[PDB]
């Protein structure tokens, strides 16, 4: 398929890569506090959040 | 979407009657019959095989099963 | 709920084991005694 | 006309408003852990000797 | 100086309801969309009634259901037609969906997203509801979601024990999906207002799948009448299977009551979940078997890319009807089988036809919409 | 000089001249739709990059 | 309204307890005969507890790794061999039968006819794992936490 | 191309709230609209939690209510959130109602009379919501409504007996109390949709009482950055209440519990009701009671009949002025009337300030707005 075919589709898609770690870290610390995710809370030695 | 201002028409003419003017029943045995006759005919190839093949296999399946637990 | 409060948990069943009051049933048997299950209200005195 | 240090790091990071919109996230330390200087030192300096961390040593290892 | 015209609140409701344009060959598979509307209604004034009288732990639920069909007045009438009208709702929901499948209504982009969404709103609600009366066939059937649950390989074990009240079966994991089950019906009606908004933006298909610009009616009053004739139609079912066989769509099983007491003789959800129950039973990896679960449901939102048809609908496609009607009688296969033992001949049986039901959907059906584009000479 | 301008010397100059500044504006009616300077001067930050 | 409104609505609902002392940390006596399973809905599933004799570890310690799928024996779970702890759930769906009817001492299934451990072991299919016991350590005298 | 111009849903957030026309010197008076709305959803996340451990009847309710402030976790913060955010509900309601008297805002006919309706509702609400703890102040108020209530002379002894459950106090008494006050909130958020759509028809009016469609501004950035400020005073005044005074506004013979074991030393409901009781009080006659308390409320209707001044607003008007603080003051004698004994000087305070509420509103200000008119040599 040339449907979404050219260099021009991934030019833009190349200059927001290094901010597209705003799509995938951004979720990633996005779960941190809306989830109490246990065992990647000791991912830092600085969260004894509770007690 | 308002009713006069959906598509651009010209040179049609359409005739109606008053509801109180007519039979709310018109020929009901007379065309109805032979018209549901016609679209049964016309899409009982298409709607039943695959009907067929259910019951078969759902005929193999109880059949085969009982023919497991008897010795 | 008296532990952490004024009292450690021992310190807090033996007050409880000092009590006596009546249990419930139990088979080849009838309405027993068992003192305080460390969960246990404090006792009314009149039975009406 | 030296300016005064209100420049903080206005060309560094928060020119282009990649700050703004994850603040909840990224910038967002500084005020959990480091006030251990607020209110439990000042609660517990109120209340010298009157709560059950305080009168802990005479009930243990008896 | 028309009041309906000017009035800020009429005005709403003449754009919506009396002066719609609607086209003049709509049918009757037309009519599920309000009686979906209807049964939604139905079972709010209905649930109304059960959860005033109900206690909801691991000691009473059992016992505060059998209350209300002898002790609580007009109790056995409202039980019933609140278990009977979610058979209704979900055998008009199956109609709704297969409708707009055949006609090529998908191509209705953001209408159709919505409805993927409702479809698993309801269907989890279901799940919450048929798991409140504690019997045998709400234990084992509410305790084989929770294997698949914490198969997921991280989150899932603090998953399942924040929804279970806090260990396992006890008091308090009936306060969660009674809490589950009390709000998911008003986030339904929120998102079926959101639903209509969409589809006012072009107004409705057709059975010939061309535009009907030049042949549009008032929907009042030819279709206030006749989906009030549908909607009576569907009262006088549905009172008849309360009122001369209430226990026909059940399980006498769940009458036993619930207790890790001793294995039930069978596990089988309600006639609406055994096409689903089929595919996860079919896949030996607790894994790989909630994959394809929400896989069978999600599969939805690919039909909008995977046409390939120069036509919209399927009335003048001869070769899309058959397929059209293979993947109905596959999915009355797996209603069957799902009901049925894990033995012989239904293991080689339901694994096949779990297998199909994607091979028409994803394969079969593009490739034989380019074969018709061919034989049409475009 | 017009030879030795290629597309990231034209972002870097037009990020230096445009982005987070204060425009002045100027106008004479009917311009009652002319938006407010405050949502003038957030029209010149962006919102996804 | 992040961190201090949203996930500190948390111990109601979680495994933190409104029942803070269970019944694993209340003084638990056995008035348990051997041979006798009561069903103690004590976190949900009867835990087999009851006495133990010196002839018990040998009549599953005769029959070794090669029968099995996921080798884990007595020594290697329990604390000491005068105890026992298990729970009601099969690994599949998640029930075994009343006590006292069995081979020699074992659950027998009657769903469609099989078998499992008086200290969870798997015997017959289609079920994967071993059945699972809760963690705790010995501390004591007579004080048993479980848990 | 705007997407928040043409989109179908993002386009009636941007007409309401983001591109909507305001006046520019809107002051702090016109934040409890909106202080309002948090108040609502902030009374239905809350009433959550105390309906889930619930039982109503007349042996538990006074136990099932101390058993959450003790036993059920995080009930104590919780059950106060719900006590105290009633009463800041009704501080921000006469605030509300107070500013649109003063400012003419009642000739927006359509919004000030659904405004009515709202004020009827919410006031029901929380009258069924103090009966359901089950104490003295419980017992004691609910039985001297039914004693006018009883007084309907042709269908009242039915009614009372249709809504008491079935007899008098006994279990069933507290399913229909709080039937209607589950349901009763989710009426109030669709007359509040209503009455917004009603007021977008000519924007709001200004301190000056003049139209000022020459000098508007766009809703965002000034106010909604001005009502987050609003609401952030109110959160800190409400957990002030809650984390250092929670008992403040209450009475403590509501904590001995409800039987007919005694008369109590005092009957007297919460301070937003106490201005109602005290005028009731000071008829002798339970039918003159009950109908001097529905005309306490229903009197704001004539607000735009009774309108004589060729001005709209109070800004110019110092005369009546002064006529306005007088029925303020009026309304804080009978709320200190109405938590008094009924002995020798608070008959003939209670009977006279009941009097003077009706002698302002009807007689008092028509006429002097006439002699402002003339006054003004028009
Ligand atoms: C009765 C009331 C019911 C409401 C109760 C709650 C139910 C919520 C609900 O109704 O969901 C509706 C749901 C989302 O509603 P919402 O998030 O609450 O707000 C409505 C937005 O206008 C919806 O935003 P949008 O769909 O118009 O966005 C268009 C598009 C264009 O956006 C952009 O690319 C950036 C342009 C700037 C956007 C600035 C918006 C102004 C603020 O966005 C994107 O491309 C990516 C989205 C950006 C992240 C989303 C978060 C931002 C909001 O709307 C849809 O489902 C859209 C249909 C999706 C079908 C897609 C078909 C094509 C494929
Ligand atoms: C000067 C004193 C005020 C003058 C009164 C006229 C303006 C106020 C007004 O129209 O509110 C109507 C409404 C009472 O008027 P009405 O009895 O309904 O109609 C006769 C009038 O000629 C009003 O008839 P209409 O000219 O307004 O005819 C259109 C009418 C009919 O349009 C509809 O209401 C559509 C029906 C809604 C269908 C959806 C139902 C959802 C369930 O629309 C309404 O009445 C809606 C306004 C009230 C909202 C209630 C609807 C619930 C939402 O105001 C109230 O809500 C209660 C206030 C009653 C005392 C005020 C008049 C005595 C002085
Ligand atoms: C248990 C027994 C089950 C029996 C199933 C048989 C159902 C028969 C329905 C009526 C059959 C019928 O009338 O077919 C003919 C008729 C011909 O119509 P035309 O538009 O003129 O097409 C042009 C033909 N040249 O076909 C139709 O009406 C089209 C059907 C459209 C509505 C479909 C409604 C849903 C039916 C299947 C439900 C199962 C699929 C649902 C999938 C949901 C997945 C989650
Ligand atoms: C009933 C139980 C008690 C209810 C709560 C009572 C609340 C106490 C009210 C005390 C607040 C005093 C506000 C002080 C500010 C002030 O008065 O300054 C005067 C100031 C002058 O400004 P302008 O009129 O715009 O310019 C005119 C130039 N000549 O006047 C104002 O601010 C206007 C007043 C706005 C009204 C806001 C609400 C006032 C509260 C009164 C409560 C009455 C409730 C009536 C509703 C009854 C419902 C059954
Ligand atoms: C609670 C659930 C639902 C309600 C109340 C509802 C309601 C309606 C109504 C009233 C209509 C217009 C009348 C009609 O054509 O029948 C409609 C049309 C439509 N619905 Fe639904 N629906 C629901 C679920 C779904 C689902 C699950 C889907 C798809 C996955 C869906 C997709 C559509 C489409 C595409 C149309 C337009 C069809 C056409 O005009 O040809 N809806 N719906
Ligand atoms: C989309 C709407 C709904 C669906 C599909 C649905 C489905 C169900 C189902 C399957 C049952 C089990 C009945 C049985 O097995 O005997 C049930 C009962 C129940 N439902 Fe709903 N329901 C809906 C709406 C509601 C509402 C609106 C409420 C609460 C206000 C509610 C609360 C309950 C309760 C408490 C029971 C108790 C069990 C019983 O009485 O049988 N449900 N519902
Ligand atoms: C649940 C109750 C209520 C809610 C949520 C509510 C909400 C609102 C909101 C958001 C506004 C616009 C902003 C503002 O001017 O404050 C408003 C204005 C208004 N409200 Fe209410 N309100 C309620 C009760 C009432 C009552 C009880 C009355 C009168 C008896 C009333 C009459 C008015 C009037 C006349 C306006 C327009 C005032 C003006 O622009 O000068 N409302 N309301
Ligand atoms: C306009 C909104 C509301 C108002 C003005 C209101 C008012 C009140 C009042 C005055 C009480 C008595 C508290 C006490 O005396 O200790 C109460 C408690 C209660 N409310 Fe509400 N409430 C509202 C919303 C709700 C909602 C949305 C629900 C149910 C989902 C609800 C159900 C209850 C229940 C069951 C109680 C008894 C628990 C207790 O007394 O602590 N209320 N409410
Ligand atoms: C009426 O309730 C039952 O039939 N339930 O659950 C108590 C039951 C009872 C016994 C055995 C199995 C089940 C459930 O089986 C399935 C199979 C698939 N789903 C499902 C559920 C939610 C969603 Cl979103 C998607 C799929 N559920
Ligand atoms: C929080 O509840 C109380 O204060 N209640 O009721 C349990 C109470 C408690 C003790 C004594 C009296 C009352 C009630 O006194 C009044 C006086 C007038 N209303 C009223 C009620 C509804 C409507 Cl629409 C209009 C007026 N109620
Ligand atoms: S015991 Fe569950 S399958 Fe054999």
């Amino acid at each position: 398929l040339s449907r979404f075919l050219g260099p021009r589709y991934r030019e833009l898609a190349r200059n927001w890569i290094p901010t597209a770690s705003m799509w995938g870290a951004v979720g990633a610390v996005g779960l941190v506090w809306a989830t109490d995710w246990r065992l990647i809370l000791d991912w830092v030695p600085y969260i004894n959040g509770k007690f | 979407r308002e009713f006069g201002h959906l598509t651009r028409m010209r040179h049609v003419i359409t005739y109606s009657l008053s509801p109180f003017e007519q039979r709310a029943f018109p020929h009901y045995f007379t065309k109805g019959i032979p018209n549901v006759l016609r679209r049964t005919r016309a899409c009982i190839l298409r709607v039943a095989p695959p009907f067929v093949v259910f019951y078969l296999v759902y005929t193999w399946g109880t059949q085969e099963f009982e023919k497991s637990k008897r010795k | 709920h008296l532990v952490g409060v004024c009292y450690t948990e021992e310190e807090a069943k033996a007050l409880a084991e000092e009590v006596e009051v009546q249990d419930g049933p139990n088979e080849d048997g009838e309405m027993f005694m068992r003192p305080g299950k460390l969960s246990d209200y404090f006792p009314k005195p009149y039975p009406n | 006309a030296a300016p005064t240090l209100t420049a903080r790091l206005y060309s560094l990071l928060f020119r282009r408003t990649s700050t703004f919109a994850l603040t909840i996230a990224v910038g967002a330390l500084f005020f959990e852990r480091a006030f251990d200087q607020g209110a439990d030192a000042i609660y517990e300096h109120i209340n010298q000797g009157k709560l059950w961390k305080h009168i802990k040593h005479k009930y243990e290892n008896k | 100086t028309n009041i309906r015209k000017s009035h800020p609140l009429m005005k709403i409701i003449n754009n919506a309801f009396i002066d719609l344009p609607a086209p003049s060959n709509i049918s009757s598979w037309w009519n599920f969309g309000s009686l979906l509307g209807i049964c939604l209604i139905l079972q709010i004034l209905t649930g109304l009634f059960l959860a005033m009288h109900y206690t909801s732990d691991t000691t009473t639920a059992f016992s505060s259901v059998t209350h209300i069909c002898r002790d609580v007045n007009y109790g056995w009438v409202i039980r019933y037609l609140h278990a009977n009208g979610a058979s209704m709702f979900f055998i008009c929901l199956f109609i709704h969906v297969g409708r707009g499948l055949y006609y090529g209504s998908y191509m209705f982009l953001e209408t159709w997203n919505i409805g993927v969404v409702l479809l698993f709103t309801v269907m989890a609600t279901a799940f919450m509801g048929y798991v409140l009366p504690w019997g045998q066939m709400s234990f084992w059937g509410a305790t084989v979601i929770t294997n698949l649950l914490s198969a997921i390989p991280y989150i899932g074990t603090d998953l399942v024990e924040w929804i279970w009240g806090g260990f396992s079966v006890d008091k308090a994991t009936l306060t969660r999906f009674f809490a589950f089950h009390f709000i998911l019906p008003f986030i339904i009606t929120a998102l079926a207002a959101v639903h209509l908004l969409f589809l006012h933006e072009t107004g409705s298909n057709n059975p010939t799948g061309i535009s009907s610009d030049m042949d549009k009616i008032p929907f009042h009053p030819y279709y206030t009448i006749k989906d009030i004739l549908g909607a009576l139609f569907m009262m006088l079912i549905l009172l008849i299977l309360v009122l001369f066989s209430p226990d026909l769509l059940g399980d006498p099983d769940n009458y036993t009551p619930a207790n890790p007491l001793n294995t039930p003789p069978h596990i089988k959800p309600e006639w609406y979940f055994l096409f689903a129950y089929a595919i996860l039973r079919s896949i030996p990896n607790k894994l790989g078997g909630v994959l394809a679960l929400v896989a069978s449901i999600l599969i939805l939102i690919l039909m909008p890319m995977l046409h390939t048809s120069k036509q919209r609908s399927m009335m003048f496609r001869p070769l899309s009807q058959c397929l059209f009607w293979m993947l109905v009688a596959d999915l009355i296969t797996l209603t069957w089988i799902g009901g049925q033992p894990v033995e012989h001949p239904f293991i080689i049986i339901g694994q096949l036809a779990s297998i199909l039901y994607f091979l028409i959907i994803l394969v079969l059906m593009p490739i034989t919409s380019i074969i018709e584009n061919n034989l049409l000479k475009w | 000089r017009i030879a030795e301008v290629d597309a990231s010397v034209v972002r870097e100059v037009c990020s230096k001249y445009f982005y987070d500044q204060c425009p002045a504006v100027a106008g004479l009616g009917p311009i009652e739709q002319l938006p407010d300077y405050n949502r003038i001067r957030s029209g010149m930050f962006w919102l996804r990059f | 309204a992040a961190k201090n409104a949203v996930s500190q609505f948390v111990s109601s609902m979680s495994a933190s307890a409104d029942v803070l002392a269970m019944s694993k940390i209340e003084i638990k006596l056995s008035d348990i005969p051997e041979g006798k399973n009561m069903a103690f809905k004590w976190r949900g599933k009867p835990l087999f507890v009851r006495h133990r004799t010196k002839k018990e570890i040998d009549q599953e310690a005769a029959v070794e790794v090669s029968q099995l799928r996921d080798p884990q024996h007595d020594l290697e779970r329990v604390k000491k061999p005068e105890w026992v702890i298990l729970i009601g759930v099969c690994t599949h769906l998640g029930c075994v039968p009343i006590a006292n009817a069995g081979d020699f001492g074992g659950y027998y299934c009657p769903c469609h006819g099989s078998h499992y451990d008086a200290s969870g072991r798997i015997r017959k299919g289609p079920a994967p794992l071993n059945l699972e016991v809760p963690t705790y350590e010995f501390t004591s005298d007579d004080l048993v936490i479980v848990g």
